[PDB]
């Protein structure tokens, strides 16, 4: 109950068998696999009370499981389809409903890996009119043209991650809403005092962690292979 | 036969007001009941649980819930809504003597008390070379909401609240952008109902 899961993030093509593994140290009899989707909460897939004891939950179709050991409970997508894109959580329980959750597996299933694409990222500097009107200065980061929707955005000021003064959109938007494989975009704001923005020594960086292809994946296009990577944009403070 | 029902996928509360998140269950025999919170980006954390015992249960940070059999309820409350309370909250129940089943979740949106609003639309420029720009609608109070754009080449985000800890200062903003040559920040938010005193600099 250090409950641990592997992998943490994964993208897969449709029609592939994919395995997620849950391991525990406390050797509780009871282990569970859930999926989380927006608006549906956590739905139980399968659960197990001992080795070779397996029970269906509400959404077991398309999945199988194995309880290979007291410590291990494996979940497979038998032949991945796009609606199996979800956050997957394993859990253990004691005999008194004391649950311990793993930290999650974010899994995205795409039809075509050819559509995977890292973001382009830009920082937009504060308006002079904002600075004069409010004595505050808002930077905007825009991340565009990425697929799938599997990113983490952060801000870095003089090389240290910052949380204060930041707001990032809770979900990316579709660039082309009519398309099932539309690329995505995401914005974030960082607000500082005008004095701080006006110091030419301060450095501001928006970082986007993108999850994509692995080194293992075939790539046949001339454009850059869209591997998991960081894409940043930056600005320095401006006295004028 | 057993289930758990949360009312409203998304709910609002004014900063400083009583927090109330509702949960009801459908079990004949009283179940064990649980409230979990999921702060953004993170896993589930248990807040409190009813495990027969006391009817009024207490969690961290002022959270409480009272088990009420006669109305099959286990509503979560906290005395005062803080901006840090923004999260998704899940009610959950024991079922079939073998598992916990989860409600669908409610996201709590806390409306900041903006006592001196200063609504404005500003234009910002790309730090790298560019006739490339975005429009920032900012500093409006929580009576303003932002509408999705009418134009398929104009992109507009949801409003988002930031908290500048350095100055104890909270503000709302939404961002709009377009590649179009005819895109002006004066027009970016025309599909939204904006405050009559919104500032539009030169």
């Amino acid at each position: 109950a250090d409950v641990t899961q592997t992998p943490r993030n994964r993208i897969t093509k449709t029609g592939k068998r994919i395995m997620l593994e849950c391991s525990q140290t406390k050797g509780h009899d009871r282990m569970y696999w859930y999926r989380q989707d927006p608006g549906l909460g956590l739905r139980l897939i399968y659960y197990s009370f001992d080795v070779k004891d397996i029970n269906k939950g509400e959404i077991s179709d398309g999945y199988s499981v194995s309880r290979q050991a007291q410590a291990k409970f494996s979940l497979s997508l038998e032949s991945a389809i796009p609606n199996q894109t979800a956050l997957y959580f394993c859990a253990t329980s004691d005999e008194s409903y004391g649950y311990t959750f793993g930290s999650g597996t974010r899994l995205t299933v795409v039809e075509d890996l050819n559509k995977v694409s890292p973001p382009e990222v830009a920082v937009f500097e504060p308006s002079e009119a904002e600075i004069s009107h409010t004595q505050k200065a808002t930077l905007v980061c825009l991340a565009t043209g990425f697929y799938p929707d599997h990113v983490e955005l952060s801000w870095w000021v003089n090389g240290k991650e910052v949380h204060s003064g930041v707001c990032t959109d809770p979900q990316p938007l579709k660039e082309q809403p009519a398309l099932n494989d539309s690329r995505y975009s995401l914005s974030s704001r960082l607000r500082v005092s005008a004095t701080f923005w006006q110091n030419p020594r301060n450095h501001f960086r928006c970082q986007v962690q993108f999850y994509g292809l692995s080194e293992n994946d075939e790539w046949t296009q001339d454009r850059a292979k869209p591997v998991t990577q960081i894409v940043s944009a930056e600005a320095w403070g401006r006295a004028d | 036969a057993q289930s758990v029902t949360q009312l409203g996928s998304h709910v609002s509360v004014s900063e400083g007001a009583l927090v109330l998140l509702r949960c009801n269950y459908s079990s004949s025999v009283p179940p064990y009941l649980f409230w979990y919170v999921q702060y953004p980006n993170q896993g589930l954390q248990l807040l409190l649980k009813y495990t027969s015992a006391a009817t009024l249960v207490k969690g961290i940070n002022g959270f409480e819930a009272e088990f009420k059999k006669s109305e099959t309820s286990f509503h979560l409350t906290k005395p005062s809504a803080h901006m840090s309370d923004a999260a998704e909250y899940f009610c959950a129940v024991s079922e079939q003597d073998d598992k916990i089943i989860f409600g669908k979740g409610t996201r709590l949106h806390i409306l900041p008390n903006i006592q001196n609003p200063d609504p404005a639309v500003y234009q910002l420029r790309d730090s790298k070379s560019s006739d490339k720009s975005v429009c920032l609608f900012t500093d409006f109070d929580s009576q303003t909401n932002v509408s999705q754009s009418k134009d398929s080449d104009v992109y507009i985000t949801d409003k988002c609240v930031l908290d500048m800890r350095s100055m104890d200062f909270k503000s709302n903003s939404a961002v709009a952008w377009s590649n179009k040559s005819d895109f002006a920040c004066a027009n970016a938010f025309n599909n939204s109902i904006i405050p009559e005193d919104t500032f539009f600099p030169s």
